[PDB]
């Protein structure tokens, strides 16, 4: 670990001689060890690296139920491999196969994660709005009570006079 | 890895069941051909936003249920998909604050 | 944390773990042969657990949101909520302003009563 | 309809470990026979140190001239 010493040497000065902040980077950086280039998609697609089993119909809940049932049936077929021919080539495919299935079951529900994120903003806004109105109504009731309180005390005072 | 014993296997059992968990399931939801931006393409209107704010919409504003009880996104749903005493407890979807 | 989504992720991982545990138990331990009962009990329990996990995963999948509520329906609702939050903010400001004026008036009146009562002495 | 990534299971009963491997491998009658050769060879000979040296050589792995050079007396 080290401390940037050249810029801290730069900072000890007066007048306008100190330095300005650096401009914003809109391209590849190298923070840490990863790159973290900007304009990235939050969910990088499945077509970048692995196969894709599902079409663009993509109605998430049906395909998640399909992938659940496919995981269970491929486990049963792996049991059929272990019963019939353990020395087959297919088990290596099978021990790859359900792996791909498991990847997709994660990769679909990660696609619920932006949506969940957006949706929590929505309900936060609704709760925010409601709380504002509640305080408004609360305060107005207090205001009314204070007014009538003042009124009845004023209603008391000529009765003393 | 090398050896699994009665007590350790039962430990695996209780840990896996405590992680995981007359019908009382959610009411089934069909496929949805009208979706708002891609599918049906509604020009931004107003009935949809009023439905998403005030009314009950079972795919968007909450999860409905058999025995009638409505649950929106910030609540936790208690169900029993099996015929046992063990109850599934779906946690809230949003968890505000 | 504490979402239906993290519950579904942990349920799917528990399914994969029950697969590996079921094979590693039911191959490592067994009665020899003939050309035990604890192992049979283990098999029944493992099958029941895998079935229960599958049912739970299916229920959680049914529970999450549909393929309605696309992102534009979220965004337009967010826009409408920003507008109504602005209106609620100005309304709260107006009621606070009226209360502030009334409070300053009653405060000054009470101060004048106190000044008179101290001056009479 | 079809589940994702279904495939064909192997041939119904190929060579497994669930068969009787011995009876398939024609070794049944030897087992049904079988289920000391020191004693079975002492049927021929008398009985059965330097025999330890015999086993150690096992664990390690001019005749007329000998009869002519074998001169030794009787008594």
């Amino acid at each position: 670990m080290q401390y940037i010493k050249e810029y801290t040497d730069e900072n000890i000065q007066e007048g306008l001689a100190p330095k300005p902040p650096p401009p914003i980077k809109d391209s590849y950086m190298m923070f840490g060890n990863q790159f973290q280039c900007d304009d990235l998609i939050i969910r990088p697609l499945e077509s970048q690296g692995i196969e894709r089993l599902h079409p663009m119909q993509f109605d998430h809940k049906k395909e998640l139920r399909k992938l659940n049932m496919s995981i269970l049936i491929n486990f049963l077929d792996l049991l059929d491999i272990l019963i019939r021919s353990p020395g087959s080539i297919k088990r290596e495919e099978k021990l790859e196969d359900l792996k791909l299935l498991f990847v997709h079951v994660h990769h679909l529900i990660n696609e619920y994660r932006p949506h969940q994120a957006r949706e929590t903003l929505r309900v936060m806004m609704e709760v925010q709005k409601r709380q504002r109105l509640e305080t408004a109504e609360r305060f107005q009731k207090h205001l009314e009570r204070v007014i009538e309180m003042i009124q009845n005390c004023l209603a008391s005072l000529p009765d003393d006079l | 890895l090398s050896r699994n014993e009665i007590i350790q296997s039962y430990l695996s059992r209780q840990s896996s069941l405590l992680s995981s968990s007359a019908r009382q399931l959610h009411v089934l939801v069909p496929q949805s051909p009208p979706t708002d931006l891609p599918g049906l393409t509604r020009e931004v209107t107003q009935d949809d936003l009023d439905r998403i704010q005030a009314s009950q919409w079972p795919g968007v504003n909450g999860c409905q249920d058999t025995q009638g009880n409505w649950y929106d996104w910030t609540q936790c749903i208690s169900l029993d998909p099996h015929g046992d005493d063990g109850r599934l407890n779906i946690l809230p979807y949003v968890c505000l604050d | 944390m504490a979402d239906r989504l993290t519950q579904l992720q942990d349920a799917v991982n528990s399914l994969a773990d029950q697969f590996c545990n079921a094979i590693g138990v039911l191959q490592q331990c067994g009665p020899p042969a003939s050309f035990a009962n604890p192992t049979e009990e283990y098999a029944q329990l493992f099958a029941a657990l895998i079935a229960r996990t599958a049912k739970d995963i299916d229920v959680l999948i049914d529970s999450l949101p549909s393929e309605e509520s696309t992102a534009a329906l979220q965004a337009a609702s967010l826009y409408k909520l920003e507008e109504e939050n602005h209106e609620a903010a100005t309304c709260l400001e107006d009621v606070v302003y009226r209360g502030d004026m009334l409070l300053e008036k009653i405060q000054s009146a009470l101060a004048d009563i106190a000044q008179s009562q101290l001056k009479t002495r | 309809g079809p589940f994702y990534l279904m495939r064909e299971l192997p041939g119904s009963t190929e060579l497994t470990g669930s068969t009787n491997l011995i009876t398939h491998y024609n070794l049944e009658q030897a087992y049904n026979k079988f289920c000391d050769l020191p004693g079975m060879i002492d049927l021929p000979g008398s009985h059965d140190l330097r025999s330890l040296i015999e086993k150690p050589p096992i664990l390690s792995s001019g005749t007329m001239l000998a009869g002519f050079r074998l001169h030794t007396g009787p008594l």
